[PDB]
């Protein structure tokens, strides 16, 4: 499976403590900010832009409150960010979501949680069937 | 002040319990979410929030869903508005102080109602702190989407969608 | 068929699962009864849901209080309107039957749940059936009261007893 | 204490028992209806012109159902009716409704228990206070 | 379909006029108490006996207020008697609980409710299923 | 005085209700019923409630089920119990004070709680008037079943019915 | 498997739906916590539970409060006890794979239910698994506090203040 | 005011950053662990130790996960030290619990929350009143 990722310069440490967690599980990641990017609208618009033109369906934005990410990247058409502080949120917007993207922050979720989480939202597949209706309402809007 | 609130059928009982709160605390409140337990969709009131706030109907919104990322979502893909989801009282007085944030999203079937309330009057305390870099965050921010006439202010956006409901296109 | 709905704080748990049941069965709702568990007043929801029947945006109405006093009477005193006040099935296939009634009234704190979905399954099940002696009847009764321009279709209707209320004159 | 009572030809019966009762009980009746009336309007349009002319603060409506003649008397503008059948309404809507009568389905209402209902609500008194908001909306009312 | 009926001197009135009612809607009436019951005791248990020792599974007893009949019936082995005064428990304890009988109070039930409550008594047939552990548990009582 | 209180899982909320009701009271309670609201079996607990009482642990019991028809015939199908079955005020009132019935059953689904409240409260507050005529009837219901010493105090006594349960004996 | 629950009364609800949970997965409960939401004292059903769990009438144990803290703590001091606060998943699962913790805590007005199920259904599926370095934590942990045979057992231990309490020496 | 902290090999990086918060903010700090403590047992007894002993009435304990500091500690007869991972429980816990302590986990909360939640706690005092029973309770257990 492949993941998206990228960070503004407040969550750019934990992207990379979880760039190395993933490539050492298996996972084929796609890091849109080598470097930090110069803020969170930056770094969130590059993993939407990179997601929506791939054929990888999950992704992770890290920034210092994941608010900012999701905000911003929720404002493109077709988007779909979910701010993860816990463990059912992690599974339940994959599942009913189908989230194209988390976002964590990092002056909010230690590190171990991230991992929990991260992993909760990697291992989860949207159950489509009836939840459609709603993601068809969302990718309508702007 | 008025508050718009909204929400799907698996949080109707916290929202009963968060707009209770907010008038014993004073506030004017205008309930768009849906008002029983009957299954619905959360886009269709977050839409209807996100709408009052824009139009002036509202000074803020506050909306939520069993995580909150479906409505404050919706609530987010409309013009004028900046929703923050907030599972915490942290990241919420930072979305009300630097990103000046209208909406509010909180997951009522993840957050215990103590710490919903609690969430809710810490947002609702903060006040917007402009620097010329939050306001460059913003300005941006308010700059991504593409506004679109058949969107704003059409109360039969989504009649597409519900008539394909009514009609089993949506089963599982 | 459309079902207007409305109810005070103290039954609005049980209008959220009347509500839950009529669209169940089929039914559109209109609910305009309060949404939360706010102390509020009786005469506002029950008025708002009698225009709706009245005016036609409604074919049937159900107004719920603790008693069902309260609202059913606010509701009964409008303009087109023959509002029943019934906590039994056989007086609410009566007030169907043989008066025509357009608005029940449940108490939905004397009255279980379980009673009051079999209440208003038999009041929307039964039909009107007209004779010699209840048209009669529901002549009379349509034209006890004297229609007041001013109240018929006016929202604003309550507005003084609402501003004295939040000025504190009706403390206990 | 006054009370007012009044009925039709189905309640009649059963109003002729509770003027029993209430004259044994010490209370000054003012029967409307020594004969049945036609139906339920007349004789709750009759109890309720003796009521808001009276001194009495308490009456009785007696018909098949109870459902007609609070259907009828709520019409009358200042009129409260309420149509009782157990009792805890009994006392409540006069303590909250400060009902200015109660009416009994005799064809629904067993004699005992009318009787219970009957004397919860005459030793009841309206708690007024912030109460009265609801009444004065209801006065409004045609 | 076949009916057990009885009564004693308070619930009498009431059992004529419903088996008058019965026989006038092609149902066959077994009254085991022609005359009055010395109590609701002896009517409530000469229903039970007939009851029990019939192929006739519905029965009513009519006493002033319900309670007694159903109390003193249900201390008979086997035995399942409901005081009805409502219209859902008229058929939910005919479908859930199977009830041998059920138990008004001419006192608290007014007429044309207890018809209501009747009939839909006598429309309700016995679910079975999961149920049948609470009648098998009942059945072992005493 | 002493309160023991059962139910089965469709009416736990308002067995909850009626406890808060009695402790505020002063009452002692004994809460013997089911706990939660997992499908289970009436005569369970109206047989906790049952001995109980004629054990002198409680000096009445209290038991509910949706209609209280279950759970109030298996009360009184115990030793030195006499139940009253009374969705109203005024038989229940009549049991305590002609039958001394120490047990009340209520159907806690089909009367709301106001009622119940008031059912309860009209029945603690009666006393009991011996009178010859009375105590005869009482004797007589006392001494209509045969004891059976295999089912007084024997909390084993459902064990074989459970375990049917448990194999499926009892599917739909 | 055997599991025993407590709770104090502002998270009685909670309590219910983890227990209607636990016996759809089959576990068998023992319901210790309070059985209504009348004012009560945490310590007394935190006591409870953990005597429960560790006289071996239950295998592991659940307790919930407003945040939990109280509750939890009342659990972990008794003898054989390590009960571990969690309202998240994460240090859930540490707590019983690398604590061996036998008593689950969780805060039920702070956490969502969804959440509260997450965490019970982690803590539950988890498996210790012993290494040198938790196993000397665990020692240390279970050697910190001196038995009180005065406690040990004693569901009068907490008599005192119950009657402290009747008297209204506790008042605001 | 007074604060005791203490934290272990995973607690200690947080644990400094928030020292000097705290002495940034005019607060009396004692540090009964300058060096990480060899696991969270020691430096959570140490925290004890030191404010069962001391004029202080506030103290936060860091390592890891918060559940072990607490485990541990609340084994201490007088001690009650609270988990905290959010910010009402921040506040909640001081009300009603008194909380002499709370656990911070670093693997779980990220720093700009802990934060929030820290002067939270700081900032409210024991309520005392009704709730002192409960203490009472837990004074009286190992
Ligand atoms: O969190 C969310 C949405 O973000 C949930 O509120 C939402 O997905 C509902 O579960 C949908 O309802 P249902 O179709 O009955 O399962
Ligand atoms: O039955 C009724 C009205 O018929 C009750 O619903 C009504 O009187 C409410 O109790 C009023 O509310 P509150 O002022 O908070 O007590
Ligand atoms: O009134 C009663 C019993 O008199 C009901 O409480 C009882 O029949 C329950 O409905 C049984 O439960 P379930 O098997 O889930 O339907
Ligand atoms: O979190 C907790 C305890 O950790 C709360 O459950 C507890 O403090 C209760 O609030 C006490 O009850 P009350 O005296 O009615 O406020």
């Amino acid at each position: 499976m492949d993941v998206i990722i990228g960070a503004d310069k407040d969550g750019f440490a934990m992207k990379e403590q979880v760039k190395k967690y993933l490539e050492e599980h298996q996972y084929r990641v796609a890091d849109v900010t080598p470097e930090p990017a110069e803020d969170f609208v930056e770094s969130s618009l590059a993993v939407t832009k990179k997601l929506l033109n791939s054929d990888a369906h999950k992704a992770i934005m890290f920034d210092r409150y994941g608010v900012g990410s999701a905000m911003a990247s929720n404002k493109v058409k077709g988007m779909v960010t979910a701010v993860v502080e816990e463990e059912n949120t992690a599974h339940m917007t994959a599942e009913h979501n189908g989230a194209k993207a988390i976002a964590i922050g990092t002056g909010i979720t230690g590190y171990d949680r991230a991992l929990v989480i991260i992993q909760r939202y990697l291992d989860t597949e949207y159950a489509g069937g009836r939840h459609q209706i709603r993601l068809d309402m969302l990718e309508k809007m702007i | 002040m008025i508050i718009a609130i909204g929400n799907d059928h698996i949080v109707t009982m916290q929202k009963i319990e968060i707009s209770n709160m907010l008038k014993d605390m004073g506030y004017t409140v205008i309930d768009e979410g849906t008002y029983d337990t009957h299954r619905t969709h959360y886009p269709i009131y977050g839409k209807k929030v996100a709408e009052d706030v824009a139009d002036g109907r509202a000074d803020l919104g506050i909306v939520m869903c069993g995580t909150g990322i479906g409505i404050s979502t919706a609530a987010d893909k409309n013009e004028g508005i900046r929703a923050a989801m907030c599972d915490d009282v942290t990241s919420a007085v930072y979305a009300r102080e630097q990103l000046n944030a209208n909406v509010l999203g909180i997951g009522g079937a993840v957050v215990g109602v103590h710490l919903i309330q609690d969430i809710v009057k810490a947002y609702l305390d903060a006040t917007y702190k402009e620097t010329p870099e939050n306001k460059k965050l913003i300005d941006k921010i308010d700059n991504i989407a593409k506004p679109n006439p058949d969107q704003k202010d059409n109360p039969h956006f989504f009649d597409a969608e519900l008539e394909k409901w009514a009609e089993g296109v949506y089963h599982d």
